[PDB]
């Protein structure tokens, strides 16, 4: 007999990105100035997502 | 690096003088043309196709080796999967200092 | 895992092909070996010498191309 069988395999997922400043502080200026003192967290995070 | 170079030299020397045998059991000697004839049988071609035109096959092998060594003394991105790895490690440590 | 390992090797001298009457003869599955008195054909993994016949050998070309040709007789059951 001749039989055909199906097999499903995932290949990719969704590409995502985040604005660190907009998520943490929003529109606040004071929060942004306080966020500048937490250096090299947002860059290290965008690099992983990219 | 000298130990790894010794390992790969031993591996190439065993391949050139023994064949497929020094991975299954012990090493068994065989001439290189007969080894190449066996591999030609392996890909589905008879032994004569090697044996009447062995000289042009040897010439093509030598030319391909000489073309590889030319292309290595040329620009980058040939070894780009290795260099990238090195860069990543260094980059991580730099962050851990600036942090 | 149960596996097969070859055990005791032995030296022979060999040729790529033999020449009977102006024709090159190549083995089908095996190698030509020289026992010390006669030339046989044998499989690579086990030593079982077989007499060279027309059955286990095929013909291609003349005896003026292959490097390492030798002179020997090919038996025919006739
Ligand atoms: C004959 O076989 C032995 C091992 O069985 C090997 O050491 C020796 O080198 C062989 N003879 C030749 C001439 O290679
Ligand atoms: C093969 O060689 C062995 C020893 O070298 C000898 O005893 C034997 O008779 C030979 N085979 C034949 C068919 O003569």
């Amino acid at each position: 007999s001749i039989s055909i069988t199906t097999e499903v395999m995932p290949v990719s997922m969704a590409k995502t990105s985040v604005d660190c400043n907009m998520y943490i502080c929003g529109d606040s200026t004071e929060c942004a100035n306080l966020l500048l003192q937490y250096g090299s967290f947002c860059t290290q995070l965008n690099r992983a997502l990219s | 690096d000298d130990m790894i170079a010794a390992y790969t030299a031993a591996l190439v020397s065993g391949t050139a003088t023994a064949g497929w045998t020094f991975g299954a059991g012990a090493a068994l000697q065989i001439p290189f043309a007969m080894q190449m004839a066996y591999r030609f049988n392996g890909i589905g071609v008879t032994q004569n196709v090697l044996y009447e035109n062995q000289k042009q096959i040897a010439n093509q092998f030598n030319k391909a080796i000489s073309q590889i060594q030319e292309s290595l003394t040329t620009t980058s991105t040939a070894l780009g999967k290795l260099q990238d790895v090195v860069n990543q490690n260094a980059q991580a440590l730099n962050t851990l200092v600036k942090q | 895992h149960v596996t097969y390992v070859p055990s005791q090797e032995r030296n022979f001298t060999t040729a790529p092909a033999i020449c009977h009457e102006g024709k090159a003869y190549f083995p089908r599955e095996g190698v030509f070996v020289f026992n010390g008195t006669s030339w046989f054909i044998t499989q690579r993994n086990f030593f079982s010498p077989q007499i060279i016949t027309t059955d286990n050998t095929f013909v291609s070309g003349n005896c003026d191309v292959v490097i390492g040709i030798i002179n020997n007789t090919v038996y025919d059951p006739l």
